[PDB]
RNA sequence: CGGGGAAACCCAGGUGGAGGCCUGUAGCGAUGCUGACGUGCAAAUCGCUCGUAUGAUUUGGGUAUCGGAGCGAAAGACUCA
RNA sequence: GCAAAGAUCUAACGGAGAUAUACUCAACAUGCAACGUUGGAUACUGGAGCGGGGAAGGAUUUCGUGCCAACGGCACUCGUACACGAGUUGUUCGGAAACUGAGCACAACGUUAUAUCGUUUUGUUAGGAAAGUGAAGGAACUGAAAAGGGGCAACAGAGAACCUGGGAUUAUAUUCCAAAAAGAAAUUGCAUGUGGG
RNA sequence: CCAACUGCAGACCGUACUCAUCACCGCAUCAGGUCCCCAAGCAUAGAAUGCUCUGGUACAUAGAGAAAGGUACACUCAGGGAAGUCGGCAAAAUAGAUGCGUAAGUUCGCAAGAAGCAUUGGCUCUGAGGGCAAAAAUUGCCAACUCAGAACUGCUUACGGCGGGGAAUCCAACUGUAUAAUUAAAACAUAGGUUUGU
RNA sequence: GUGGUAAUGCGGCCAGGUAACAAAUCAAUCCUCCCACGGUGAGCUUUCUUUUCACCAUAAUCCACCUUGGGCCUUUUUACUCUCGCGUUGUUCGGAGCGGGGGCUCAAGAUUGAAAAAUGCAUUGUGAGUUCUGCGUUAAAGCAAAAACCUGGGGU
RNA sequence: UACGUCCCUCUCCAAACGAGAGAACAUGCAUGGGCUGGCAUGAGCGGCAUGCUUUCGGUGGGGCUCGUCCCGAGGCGCUGAACCUUGAGGCCUGAAAUUUCAUGCUCAGGGACAC
């Protein structure tokens, strides 16, 4: 709904921020692991809560 | 070729459900070259985008029918349904009457 | 309402007339007999007999006169009706004729009609 | 308000809308089919049928009382399957 | 087995999704089945709505473009999927500043080996000295009277000055619009003049 | 002095979208559950139920297609009519409105819609029931539907929706409550009565 | 400060008031629906159809000031003399002042105009719903509070 | 190699699907017509008239206008009419008939086995 804490809002945001992919020169690096963000998130699979 | 943009569009702007919107069958390419709302508008004014009159409910059997039960027709004991006080209740009479006197 | 009605009296309707008559409605046909009539006639004799009076088609008397001077058409009455009406008469008109695809209607002004293309 | 009556009072017709009153929606329940389903739509649901529906009624939010305990119109019911 | 909630049909367009062929073979009998959009047809929801808006809850699912590996228990050219890029505008709307309620419990005091316990609105804390400033009077320094400390708890109670038009978006709007504010108001807090009796 | 102007300034946070047969909970886009506002036309007593303009939708795997045997918010059935069965379970049946009529029993409130009998279509008419104005017991204009009564004319008894009824026995006075997920009852509660402590 | 016989009109502290409150009935504001009439557009038109469908709108905030209902003033008050009168659909009311005449006041609406056409879309009358509002029975049930604000009583 | 068989196709005495009975340019299929049957008198129009039937016969309780012409359930006439009649699949193109069927579609069948 319409409302929400500002401190609730920032907490969405940044987790809104680190729902992205890895850049792909990541993966170029010299002793890379990483290949997929493995912390995605979908507003349907798992919930925050907040 | 999809029109959803521009049917979503027309919808909103000329005030109707998407059934009243008409998008011309012909004229596709054009239709599809408006992606803003004054684009739209602009087909909206060439004729390529028309809002269809509302579908027909017609009175005209209930004025006839109205006509007929104004006569003294299908409101006899066969036809009631609802118990006599429900159809004309006591008390509105009661008071009409007292007011008159 | 105030007094039931009948059928018997459905027979016959009489049409209100107003205080100060000779009210007049014009169409213009001047656009269409602009192009390539002898149809004013044709219109006029349509509206001589298809057009009711108190519920009876033709038999006007003095109350309706039609006439067609300079490629339109004047109608005056001294009866209270409404200009939808002589629209809905031309509209009949242009459906037997098969115009009514190719002439529209249109109120030009308060009182008269015009004959208009697409 | 009409009629009787010595009186006390009696006999009518209207008005008015009372009730943990009735029929019946929504709502709140859940009688029967011992129906459906019974590796289900569902770890209790579905259909028809059924109880009640101005009240000791139903419901949102807030608030108070718990594990040798709380709460209970009392079924050892319920206290996040 | 993928059977509740009645249902789709037709043409054109788009699409790799076709009218897809060894010989013979005119076409049937050798490329089936399925798509999204628009138009038309047919039907359903039937205002206690597969309508239009809110709380709780969710938190980008919204919007545009693109793309169909996986996912949408059939399918997809489609998607609440995936990728990229955007989007939420307030003196007056809701909250808070700033009310009280059922209640809560900081302080205080008491208790407890232990405060992580109790009391704390039946006008009201605490053996309990909990008030810090209107004034004056010669610019901020001094001080009367006033009994019962400080908070919190309602986004449906109390309270609260704005509302129409827009050709104004891809997506927000009683929030945006620019001097002809499309415009019309109301209301705070300070200051400036006119006038007062 | 301060009551009408006028001048400047009006800070913070929320605001997308959803609110559900796909956006929440139920491991899931689950026939379950989830508070509030606006709520149209005709039939009709109507927020019953059926159909419809506006808005919304054609989304639920589909195509072909008379095996048996199933399930059904699907029917019918000669003659008999509960002989079936533990038991009329299931189904059938009754039905609206109006007039008439209605027993035992009774706490006088009821029992009662007791039971029963009859009528309702369609058309064409007639009567009654009003408001405004200038023996006004009259003169004009006018609106909304109802109820009653006739003549004529039909029925294949024909949408939906909508009690079966009676005579008794046991128990509990009654309305309520109650084993979420096998028990709704005669159990609990209840008003009323009695006792106890103070 | 001031006018009206009056109802009332106008330019520290103390005590009241608003906030502030269950139900029904009957009228109802906007608004919704319907009907009548009249415009504008559309649809049907083999045949009929003076037809069928759609539309005809006016926000806040201000100025002026034609009804309904409540409270009240003043005046007549042999008003209730032996059937008192007034009034509701309804359970009433009156010398503790009914009714009539003339006024004061409050609450709902009207009407006039400013806004406002410069906007909007392609019209002016009736009947049904509708609780804003008006009218200030169950009870061994009698149906919150405070801030803030308002007015007076005293005093400057 | 050849006869041939099956699939595709068509019919229905068969039939869940296989299988069966059949046909293979065949009145085979399609559409008409007639028959046989079902229902019960269509739409339209009209009231002594250019209508119906073969000289006959031709409404309606009421109601409304100015004797006429209008509204009116229902009735009468044309009219045992209109429609339906083979389809999960009636008859007739081969007895006779006041009539007893007419038309048109097919234009080298295709495929696989036999091999
Ligand atoms: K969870
Ligand atoms: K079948
Ligand atoms: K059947
Ligand atoms: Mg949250
Ligand atoms: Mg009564
Ligand atoms: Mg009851
Ligand atoms: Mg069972
Ligand atoms: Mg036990
Ligand atoms: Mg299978
Ligand atoms: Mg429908
Ligand atoms: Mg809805
Ligand atoms: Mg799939
Ligand atoms: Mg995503
Ligand atoms: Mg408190
Ligand atoms: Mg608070
Ligand atoms: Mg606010
Ligand atoms: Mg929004
Ligand atoms: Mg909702
Ligand atoms: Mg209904
Ligand atoms: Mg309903
Ligand atoms: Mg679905
Ligand atoms: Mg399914
Ligand atoms: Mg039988
Ligand atoms: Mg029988
Ligand atoms: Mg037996
Ligand atoms: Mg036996
Ligand atoms: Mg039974
Ligand atoms: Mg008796
Ligand atoms: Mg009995
Ligand atoms: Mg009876
Ligand atoms: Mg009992
Ligand atoms: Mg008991
Ligand atoms: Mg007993
Ligand atoms: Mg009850
Ligand atoms: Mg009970
Ligand atoms: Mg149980
Ligand atoms: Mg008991
Ligand atoms: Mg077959
Ligand atoms: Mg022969
Ligand atoms: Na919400
Ligand atoms: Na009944
Ligand atoms: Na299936
Ligand atoms: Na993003
Ligand atoms: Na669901």
């Amino acid at each position: 709904g319409r409302f929400k804490p500002l401190a609730v809002k920032k907490k969405y945001a940044k987790k809104m921020n680190q729902n992205k992919p890895v850049p792909y020169w990541i993966r170029l690096r010299t002793g890379n692991r990483i290949k997929w963000n493995e912390k995605r998130r979908h507003w349907r699979r798992t919930k925050l809560n907040y | 070729v999809s029109l959803k943009l521009q049917a979503r569009l027309a919808s909103s702007i000329l005030g109707c459900g998407r059934a009243r919107v008409w998008l011309d069958p012909n004229e596709a390419v054009e239709i599809q070259n408006a992606n803003s709302r004054k684009s739209v508008r602009k087909l909206i004014k060439d004729g390529f985008i028309i809002r269809k009159p509302v579908k027909v409910h017609s009175r005209a059997r209930w004025r006839k029918m109205k006509e007929a039960k104004d006569m003294g027709r299908h409101n006899g004991v066969g036809r009631r349904e609802g118990s006599r006080e429900a159809r004309m209740p006591s008390k509105e009479l009661w008071m009409r009457r007292l007011r008159i006197l | 309402v105030a007094v039931r009605a009948k059928v018997g009296s459905r027979s016959y309707v009489r049409q209100k007339q107003l205080a100060k008559g000779k009210k007049v409605f014009k169409i213009d046909c001047s656009i269409p007999a602009a192009d390539g009539e002898d149809v004013l006639g044709n219109f006029e004799q349509f509206f001589q007999d298809n057009t009711k009076l108190n519920g009876r088609k033709g038999k006007l008397s003095d109350k309706v006169r039609l006439s067609m001077n300079d490629n339109v058409l004047t109608i005056s009455t001294t009866m209270a009706y409404r200009k939808k009406y002589f629209k809905y008469l031309t509209k009949k008109f242009l459906k037997k004729k098969d115009l009514r695809d190719w002439i529209r209607i249109l109120a030009t002004g308060k009182g008269t009609y015009q004959l208009k293309y697409f």
